[PDB]
RNA sequence: CCCUGGUGGUUAAAGAAAAGAGGAAACACCUGUUAUCAUUCCGAACACAGAAGUUAAGCUCUUAUUCGCUGAUGGUACUGCGAGUUCGCGGGAGAGUAGGUUAUUGCCAGGG
């Protein structure tokens, strides 16, 4: 068995068909899909605190399922007092089924439990269907556990779609019933 | 891939204690409590206070 | 008509020594290329050049004559040593003498307005305007005399009075070439 | 777009930077240029001193029959080695076109190597 | 307050040492420079210090593609 | 004064400068222009004495365009000493002009007045000028 | 012979963007990660297993030259030489302008 998330489900029986509709597509797969989610969070204080970096990267890998990255220090800069190729951030990238399934556990469950969730700002759009936003409290996901943070932190998601505009992705990530504060 | 740097993924059964709503979502979660879903497959469930549907903002 | 008639011959010479010789001679060496014909090579006498076309423009046109034949040409270029007023070379485009084209053509502002008497602001939004005949019927500028435009009056393009055979060519016709505010 | 276009650049460059690494094919000793389509697989054969095609092979040959897995290669490099033979030559150098030298092109090589080519 | 400096190093007689057209027999110097200001072409090779050298006896050879230049031996 | 705010090298070469001008020989921005007859170097000081000549003689009139910057340094060794050590030290710019640079710029005056301001600036420059109305309008 | 795919030579943008046409074959997108392989995480690339679907894209052809590139003929700068001196002879730009330019070609395979 092809186990198969439910939101690919749900996606190739219904979205695809109002999409076509909805945008008047020649061709079935112009309609637009997503190809990568990637989860980012920046510690530059990680340069005096090496616990800071550890725990980020082993927290991101309770919330998604798969080890993240250490990016390094592009250049070397005095301001943060940064010196090039020092570990600065770590990111995930999701694709596929972890990414659908990935997607469908946030929508549904990370956003509900939120501080003052009133929906997310329905316009960080780049200009060329890529949504990224920003979560500042990850305890947000159930899967980690409160006891053992040792500083409260946020990430940055970014979600890259097929489409040439943003307002085809606006109108999937509805379909998916992204709660957009509108 | 190379397998040995990835906790472990579970299929696992969210319940909404208020709606009674039950979303399938593979979680690194180990639950204690076992489930019968809809598919006659037995999930871990966890019980969720709050989701999707029953939000003070949908 | 005469006035816009030019006469020339024919030279062989190609050097820069030629060249020098000829100027030397009172003439100026200059070719005349367009239409797809072989570039010709001529001279013309500088004191008629001069005595004629003293106020040449981009836009000004005339007539070659080298006794054989006519050509409708522009003036596209005249390479000038201005602490000599010495002419060294003449570029001549050719055209179809019954081809409408488009240029644009400058303005000259006359008349003192009674707005900028009273307090009015000259801003001339168009230096030019683009206009349409057959080539021996361009206009060298167009005039506009402000006289009686008073206080907060914009110039409209129609309001351009204009020679016989010219026409406006801009596809905004309601722009305002200078205004009085 | 973008990025279409730029996996094609890097099979461009690694193609560029093989070919010159490798070197130029003679009659002796031509070259063997292998690609990888989604459905098939090509071989030639090549003496750049003319630009001329000696011998060549690919799935598409209906006579062959041949699949598109490492068993299928395998006959495919045996059917080679035995076109090549009557035509004599026994020196090739390996240009792997772009690829990487793992699996399908390693039971190639490797078949054509069992049976007294030197690649 | 003399001069703060002064200093030349030896000149190092770079250049092109056999004219394109010439006959030159195997292991000849052609080129001396620092960098490929000429890019190796048929029968010749590069030193470690990219010098431009004959792997076999014939006539020197400078061709231009897309603005550089190659040298051969033809 | 006029002076580069920045230079990559303090002292330079004195070449030799000779041969008409081919280029920056043609009025641009204004009506009336002063063209020089000679080839040789106008200081910066030189040139603010002209510039206020021209505008103190224009009330209000129009506006002048200056059109050589002299970013050339002029070295010059110390007062008492001898051939030794070289290369002494900037003591003022220095702009390079030829025959028929056009050098200054005027507009908005009637030509009279302009005549006579450039004459009058003419008075304070180095070499030989010519005042030139466009030749191609009026 | 031609279309397509692959592989050489001839080096002038043989360049990108926008719009239209097709897709039989071929090619590409596309399917699944479970088999060997790869990723400083990620079947994205690559690797392997296959043919459900498509011209949407890549690709091919046709487009205004919209951007770029290339480029006249003259003239000028500059230059060799001269018992002609701002000259006499020889060579001759760059830039600008009239324009032009979205290649061509050798041979391997499939079949029209």
């Amino acid at each position: 068995m092809n186990y198969v998330p439910e939101l690919k489900k749900y996606y190739k029986d219904s979205v695809i068909k109002e999409l076509v509709k909805e945008f008047e597509y020649k061709s079935i797969m112009q309609v637009p899909k997503l190809e990568k989610i990637v989860i980012s969070v920046g510690v530059g204080e990680a340069v005096r605190n090496k616990k800071l970096l550890d725990s980020a990267v082993l927290e991101l890998a309770q919330i998604t399922g798969q080890k993240a990255v250490k990016t390094k220090a592009k250049k070397a800069i005095a301001g943060f007092k940064i010196r090039q190729g020092q570990e600065i951030g770590a990111k995930v990238t999701l694709r596929g089924n972890a990414m659908y399934e990935f997607l469908y556990k946030l929508i549904h469950l990370a956003l509900p439990r939120v501080k003052d969730f009133r929906g997310i700002n329905g316009d960080a759009f780049d200009g060329n269907g890529n949504y990224s936003f920003g979560i500042t409290e990850q305890i947000i996901f159930s899967e980690i556990d409160y006891d053992k943070i040792e500083r409260i932190s946020g990430l940055n998601i970014t979600i890259v779609t097929t489409a040439s505009n943003d307002k085809e992705s606006k109108a999937l990530l509805l379909k998916f019933g992204m709660p957009f504060s509108n | 891939m190379r397998k040995d740097i990835h906790p472990k993924n579970n299929l696992v059964v969210f319940k909404d204690g208020s709606n009674g709503a039950m979303f399938l979502t593979k979680s690194t979660l180990n639950s204690k409590e076992t489930i019968k879903y809809i598919d006659g497959k037995e999930y871990p469930l966890v019980t969720v206070e709050i989701t999707s549907k029953s939000h003070p903002f949908y | 008509e005469n006035s816009r008639v030019l006469s020339c011959q024919y030279r062989s010479s190609f050097g820069s020594s030629n060249a020098r010789r000829i100027r030397a001679k009172s003439e100026i060496p200059a070719v005349v290329y367009g239409q797809g014909k072989d570039v010709s090579h001529l001279r013309i006498k500088s004191s008629e050049f001069n005595k004629k076309f003293a106020k040449f423009t981009d836009n000004t046109v005339l007539i070659l004559d080298d006794g054989k034949l006519e050509r409708c040409v522009f003036v596209k270029d005249a390479a000038e040593n201005i602490a000599s007023k010495l002419i060294y070379h003449i570029d001549f485009y050719e055209v179809d003498r019954n081809v409408e084209l488009e240029k644009y053509v400058p303005i000259k502002l006359i008349g003192a307005s009674i707005g900028v008497k009273e307090g009015g602001i000259l801003t001339v939004l168009k230096e030019q305007v683009k206009v349409r005949s057959l080539p021996l019927d361009l206009p060298e500028f167009i005039e506009l005399d402000l006289t009686p435009v008073n206080k907060g009056d914009s110039v409209l393009l129609k309001d351009l009075v204009l020679p016989s055979n010219v026409r406006l060519a801009e596809n905004d016709e309601n722009l305002e070439v200078v205004i009085i505010k | 777009m973008k990025k279409i276009k730029e996996a094609e650049q890097r099979k461009l460059r690694r193609k560029k930077r093989i070919k010159d690494k490798i070197g130029r094919g003679v009659a002796s000793r031509p070259r063997i240029t292998v690609f990888k389509s989604n459905r098939y697989f090509y071989a030639q054969v090549i003496d750049d001193s003319k630009g001329h095609t000696i011998a060549s092979i690919s799935t598409i040959e209906k006579s062959l029959n041949l699949g598109k897995n490492i068993d299928d290669v395998k006959k495919l490099g045996e059917v080679l080695a035995k076109r090549l033979k009557e035509k004599n030559i026994n020196n090739l150098i390996f240009d792997r076109n772009g690829y990487k030298y793992h699996g399908l092109i390693a039971s190639f090589a490797t078949s054509l190597r069992e049976f007294g080519i030197n690649i | 307050g003399s001069s703060k400096n002064g200093r030349d190093s030896i000149s190092k007689r770079l250049g092109v040492k056999r004219s394109g057209g010439q006959f030159v027999k195997a292991g000849e110097i052609i080129v001396r420079q620092r960098g490929t200001k000429f890019h190796k072409g048929k029968n010749v090779g590069l030193g470690r210090d990219y010098t431009i050298f004959a792997l076999s006896s014939g006539k020197v050879e400078f061709k231009t593609l897309k603005g550089r230049k190659y040298v051969s031996i033809v | 004064m006029l002076s580069p705010k920045k230079v990559k090298y303090r002292k330079k070469q004195r070449g030799r400068l000779s041969g008409e001008a081919q280029k920056g020989n043609k009025i641009s921005f204004g009506e009336y222009g002063l063209v020089s007859l000679e080839t040789n170097f106008i200081t910066a000081r030189q040139i603010e004495a002209a510039r206020i000549a021209m505008t103190r003689k224009i009330k209000r009139g129009g506006r002048v365009w200056i059109r050589i910057f002299p970013d050339i340094p002029y070295t010059k060794k110390p007062a008492e000493t001898r051939m030794g050590k070289g290369k002494g030290g900037v003591d003022h710019w220095n702009a390079p002009v030829k025959l028929g640079t056009v050098m200054f710029e005027m507009s908005g005056v009637v030509e009279e007045l302009a005549q006579e301001a450039m004459s009058l600036a003419s008075s304070k420059l180095p070499v030989k000028t010519m005042f030139v109305v466009r030749r191609d309008l009026r």
